């Protein structure tokens, strides 16, 4: 129905500049007006600014009057936001959200998420490695599987099992920063007749690298 | 030599309102209220909360 898909993830320079997009879909756009949502990330939100396309009418935060400024392009039927000068202030996770009806108005669709992150750091690429149980011990009724992806900046990449066709018994933990790079794993839990018979590949990728990588589950031959 | 006044008397001003009587039209006066609401704003709103639906 109503779909508001907005940029992708970024990374940028402190001091530097950035411009996300979102692209409105679904309705027409100037019915209704378009807001952007800042969240610090996993604790409060944060309201920056609105504005109505029909006309380019502008409704700011106090607080980011200065550093922000919302576009938008009629033509394209796509919402932007610049963000001036940033700082690890900044650094959180942004939402492009449709506002019903005017000042007094709910936000009933909320787009996807353009996450950033400001920082001098430079990209690193990840490291990729598999997880095979000991020889010794072996887990009999159903063989736990392992990935680890250590040591890549910056956030964020996705972990697939056989590319996907493996699903409901894999967690993907959340990411922790280990010496300035971010460290996961993975875990897929597959009956036990189903290992080592079945090729279990561990799918990884990683954008802001261009890094796609596989890798499979050899069992331990002590 | 001249003695003593007293006057009685009422405002005037530099008012150029006016208003309509049975007996005299263009009576011009030192203060006057409009009643007549002329302007709008030529959009459709948000009525007390609540957006219309515009089809
Ligand atoms: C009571 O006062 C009214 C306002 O002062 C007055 O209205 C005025 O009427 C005259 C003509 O009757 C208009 O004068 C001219 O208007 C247009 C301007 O485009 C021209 O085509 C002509 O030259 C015409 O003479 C005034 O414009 C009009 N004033 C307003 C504000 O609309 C009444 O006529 C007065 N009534 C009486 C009985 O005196
Ligand atoms: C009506 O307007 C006239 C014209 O301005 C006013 O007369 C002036 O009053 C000021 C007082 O501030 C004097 O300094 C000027 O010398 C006057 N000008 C003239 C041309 O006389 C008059 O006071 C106004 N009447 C009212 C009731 O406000």
């Amino acid at each position: 129905e109503v779909h508001l898909q907005q940029s992708g993830p970024e990374l940028v320079k402190p001091g530097a500049s950035v411009k996300m997009s979102c692209k409105t879909s679904g309705y027409t756009f100037t019915e209704y007006t378009i807001h952007w949502m800042k969240q610090s990330h996993g604790k409060s939100l944060e309201w920056i600014g609105g504005i109505f396309p029909n006309n380019g009418d502008t409704t700011y935060n106090q607080k980011f009057k200065v550093r922000a400024t919302l576009t938008v392009g009629r033509s394209s039927s796509t919402a932007y936001m610049d963000l001036r000068s940033l700082t690890s202030e900044d650094s959180a996770v942004y939402y492009c959200v449709r506002n019903y009806g005017s000042s007094y108005g709910y936000f009933d669709v909320w787009g996807a998420g353009t996450t950033v992150t400001v920082s001098s750091a430079k990209t690193t690429p990840p490291s990729v490695y598999p997880l095979a149980p000991g020889s010794a011990a072996q887990t009999n009724s159903m063989v736990t599987l392992g990935c680890l992806v250590k040591g890549y900046f910056p956030e964020p990449v996705t972990v697939t099992w056989n590319s996907g066709s493996l699903s409901s018994g894999v967690h993907t933990f959340p990411a922790v920063l280990q010496s300035d790079l971010y460290t996961l794993s993975s875990s897929v839990t597959v009956p036990s007749s189903t290992w080592p018979s079945e090729t279990v590949t561990c799918n990884v990728a990683h954008p802001a690298s261009s890094t796609k990588v596989d890798k499979k589950i050899v069992p331990r031959d002590c | 030599d001249p003695g003593d006044q007293i006057c009685i008397g009422y405002h005037a001003n530099n008012s150029t309102e006016q208003v309509d009587t049975i007996m005299e039209k263009n009576v011009t006066v030192t203060h006057a209220q409009d009643i007549l609401e002329k302007k709008h704003n030529g959009k459709l709103c948000d009525l007390d909360g609540v957006k219309p639906l515009i089809l």
